[PDB]
């Protein structure tokens, strides 16, 4: 058995939830170097570079699905996309990440016949 | 009316960051992507050419020597057998004021393979300059 | 971003750094070879395949 | 050594040179005038003077480095940049035996320059003391320009940084970091774009005229970060089309946006258009 | 950055330079005259002035690119091309201690140039601030030409596009596309040409004189895009022949054109001449 | 009378189209056709020389870098194993006004094999320039 | 406010000591650290790159000839079979006054391998200069 | 490239090892230690996707 | 060149396979996978066009 307690199209399987938790922790750790740095475009570019590097490594390991990295993940960060002027004035950096996971095969059906 | 003309970015407006810190360099080169070519020929005249295996990245960075500064040599000197700390390099082309990024070169998993000390010449009036060579995995260009 | 710990865990080992012990003492060596395991193969056939 | 970048570097260099030259020249109890410009054309001199002539200024490319803008989170200021400036001076002695006054004054100037490889007022500057001068041809041409008899001169080169005027005052530091990770369908953007363009062509009529009119029309989609049985995309249409089909394309896009049903289905994933924009489509 | 091509670029650069120089020079409450030409030969100055001298204009070969003419389908116009122009300036201060007025004015000019790497009025232009100047020989020769005492000068290089006058007004866009595919016999053009020339030689008489007169006669055929048992070709004859055989060749060609029968048969395909032209054949 | 003289076309009046779009390039080179030579010798003195197999085409295109422009790197980066999108190149020599075509170099089925990034030199005042190398099937010159 | 700028050390401000004595040299070069690269490739796309074995150091020292000065040739000439006296070399970058050391290059166990005599040219007005080449174990850089 | 699709398959039935070769330890070499194994099997078949 | 004409022909009669060689999978190579087949036949004759 590899199911969680929520029978939903998302988070039905333990691997998906655990992978997403690990990815969240790693992405939070990766961008923590940007504190007390200017809340401007170069810092966002560096954060995007680090996040993209981590996501590409994860995809190349086989964690994500898709034939090319563009099919596996996307990263958005910048003004008018994830942050507003009020958010910037408060020193908050917001980044959005999407990922695609591979789901396991749970039921295998064998259909036997005699006509061959 | 109003024909618009754009000129290419000057080559000196770049900023280099190694790992998670910014280091003022003097010259960066070698960010090339190379693919082998695989060829197959048939007796009836078919000639198939396809991309082959991607090659690794060789990058050389150049900078002057400053008092109390040995980060690059400390990085290369930390090698024990096959163990070394691999870092990500990022070279970005900025605007004139340096407050915006126009293009970024992303280099992943680069480790030092060679260090060049200054050529001590008592007959020269130039600055002492060190060099480091890195081997990486893959380079990617992203437009900001 | 790869730390030396995961290099020691997952990367393949080179073949130039080794130590040799002969009996109760250690002797430095330049080359060691021939550490192979070989088995013979016994075959049997019959008339039905 | 550390040298502070300033916007008045030329005058500071001139003052340092004046100080060292006065110290090394007025040491014998004699007062010698020091001027920072050449005498006029075919002029006469009443007193012996030493002229310090700044004749060339250029940006020192050899010392240029690729550094990032410096930030001070305490004051939320982005510090100004700087430009390295190379200044070249030509020191000459002007009159009013082997032991003549000119030789002694030139010796004092040479001693000052030799002992000031690291300039007293600017220890961090990059200097080149008495560099190799020009040949006899250049000396002859220069003294033809000055309209006077050729004389011995000494050269001095120094590089200092000059502060720029670009400074920002309200650069807020990063103090709070927020990240959100969501699920993404295993789909290709190009596949969705091609499917949507095919659906548009079919809806418009499928006539070869429609295909001709859609040749130079670009349709792109973006993920909608705003349900689990379908996915939402942002349809963007831009390009060139004929006069007749532009309103039809706009009407089709509006109809797609209004309807909540799936338009296309790729790999079992149903695509629903939630936001559209076609104001960049030229319909000449 | 985008810079708009114009046919008055020199004056625009002059105005931008004048604006920035005035801003950086009149900031101390003093007014300094700014002129865009050098003073006369052995002239006198009543008031201090700053001269901006444009001494060099050439086409920037480094920034040249191989671009196609830009088309605007909305107005059916072919937009004009442009030529990149490099302009070089020489800024000098003319007079009417280390802290003299000349040093301060030169410092202000240098500050303006340093802070205007990206020119305020022309953000998209390609500039080279204070490039490396010349040696003492060139300075001496230049100030000999000006006939005055040498002075410190600063250089400024800028490249801007200049609009051309070649514009087309009635370039109709492509809106309708028509294609026709027809069948072609498996034949070689050289074979048909050789067969036709052999038939002409045989008809003319076949004597060695005929072969001599046909040495410099070129016969070429092209398909006639205007039946299934034969094909039609356009026979073109040009070259040099003798006086006697020119009317005979023309008569033979007209007879071939008039007759509807096949002239030659190659690989089972019969060739019929439907159009001929021999007005380019010189018969001296 | 009236001797007519014609001069060769200048080498800077060319236009490049990659696939179906026109891209302003800085330099194009390598449009060469090469044939091997097969030789056979007899004992009595015969020496036969004939053309051999035609070689593939190697073409290098060079251009500056502009903001928001990464089409060439996107082309080279889209390689998956041996799969790549192949395009036809066309370099044409135009007249002075640029409204007519005089000659055309047709290149068929060209795919990228190497990409060269600008050499970031902080001591240089020149423009940053990128380069790409393509391998093609066959070149053909057509006079317009 | 108060932006601080530092320039690299000039290349002519160095002091060389061989063994325990200081010898005035003219040019020192070759103080380079080199590592081999070991590569392993898997069938599924893994491409492991790690540093290999460190290479030995090669150093060339250049200086003029002076009357009654043959210490370098006496050093190289004292070789008997494989026996030679190995010394430590230290090259230090000093300040302008020469009273403080800024950076130090440490060379361990260096022995001569080749000696180059001056090229006697009767048509030249230059100074006669000798050269020596050394092979060492390892070079380290220490910041003072 | 991504390993998400199969192009052609070789199937080997009932393979067991008969020999094993260890890496040769050479102090002057700059290679990765590589192990080798030899197997004997019944039949091999080829299947196309 | 175009394959529309025949210059010389080699005729092989009654050939059947005896051995089949599959490509060797090498992670460091840059070649095309190549298969070999060996045949045994009765006689070979040459016919000139």
């Amino acid at each position: 058995g590899a199911r969680t307690l929520e029978d939903n199209d998302n988070w039905r399987y333990i691997p998906v939830r655990r992978l997403f938790n690990s990815a969240e922790r790693d992405i939070k750790n990766a961008m923590s170097f940007a504190v007390f740095e200017p809340n401007s475009q170069p810092t966002w570019e560096r954060v995007r570079s680090a996040v993209n590097n981590y996501l590409y490594s994860l995809w190349q390991q086989g964690g994500l699905a898709g034939n090319k990295p563009d099919d596996a993940y996307f990263v958005q960060i910048g003004k008018d996309i994830t942050m507003t002027d009020d958010d910037i004035k408060q020193g908050k950096m917001i980044i959005k990440i999407g990922m695609a996971a591979v789901r396991p095969a749970e039921f295998i059906i064998l259909q036997f016949t005699q006509n061959t | 009316e109003q024909i618009a003309v754009e000129y290419p970015i000057p080559t000196y407006r770049f900023v280099v960051s190694v790992g998670d810190e910014q280091i003022p360099f003097n010259n960066v080169s070698g960010l090339d992507v190379h693919y082998d070519v695989i060829e197959y020929k048939d007796g009836i005249g078919n000639y198939y050419k396809m991309p082959g295996q991607r090659q690794s990245i060789n990058i050389t960075l150049r900078k002057g020597v400053f008092p109390g500064d040995t980060k690059l040599f400390d990085w290369i000197n930390s090698i024990q057998l096959n163990q070394v700390e691999k870092k990500d390099i990022a070279i970005s082309l900025t605007n004139e004021a340096g407050t915006e990024i126009l293009m970024t070169w992303n280099v992943a998993n680069a480790f030092p393979t060679s260090f060049t000390s200054p050529s001590f010449d008592a007959t020269s009036n130039e600055i002492a300059v060190q060099e480091i060579a890195l081997t990486a995995d893959r380079v990617t260009i992203q437009a900001a | 971003a790869i730390t030396p710990e995961q290099i020691a865990v997952e990367y393949p080992i080179p073949t130039y750094r080794f130590v040799v012990s002969v009996g109760d003492e250690q002797i430095p060596f330049n080359n060691v070879s021939g550490l192979d395991v070989h088995y013979d193969v016994i075959e049997y056939k019959d008339g039905i395949g | 050594t550390i040298i502070i970048a300033s916007d008045n570097a030329i005058i500071e260099i001139n003052q340092a040179l004046n100080t060292i030259l006065s110290q090394y020249l007025n040491i014998t109890g004699q007062n010698i005038d020091i001027r920072f410009d050449l005498p006029e054309i075919n002029s006469i001199q009443s007193e012996p003077t030493v002229s310090v002539f700044l004749y060339e200024i250029h940006e020192d490319l050899q010392l240029r480095s690729a550094e990032s803008r410096r930030y001070n989170p305490s004051t939320n200021t982005l510090l100004p940049g700087w430009v390295n400036i190379n200044c070249n001076y030509l020191i000459t002695y002007w009159d009013a035996q082997p032991n003549n006054q000119a030789a002694q004054v030139m010796t004092r100037i040479l001693n000052a320059l030799i002992n000031n490889r690291q300039l007293t007022g600017l220890p961090g500057a990059y200097t080149r003391i008495i560099p190799q001068q020009e040949n006899l041809n250049s000396l002859g041409n220069f003294w033809q320009a000055l309209g006077n008899r050729p004389r011995l001169s000494l050269l001095y080169s120094i590089t200092v940084p000059m502060k720029l005027k670009n400074i920002e005052d309200n650069v807020i530091p990063v103090s709070k970091i927020s990240a959100s990770v969501d699920q993404k369908p295993n789909l290709d953007n190009s596949q969705i774009n091609q499917a949507l363009i095919d659906k548009l062509c079919v809806e418009l009529g499928g006539t070869e005229d429609v295909r001709l009119a859609l040749a130079k029309v670009n349709l792109t989609t973006k993920p909608d970060t705003e349900n689990q049985e379908n996915e939402s995309v942002i349809v963007e249409v831009s390009g060139i089309t004929s006069v007749t089909y532009l309103p039809q394309i706009k009407d089709t896009l509006t109809k797609w946006k209004s309807s909540q049903e799936a338009i296309v289905k790729i790999n079992g994933v149903s695509i629903v258009v939630s936001k559209e924009n076609a104001d960049k489509l030229i319909g000449i």
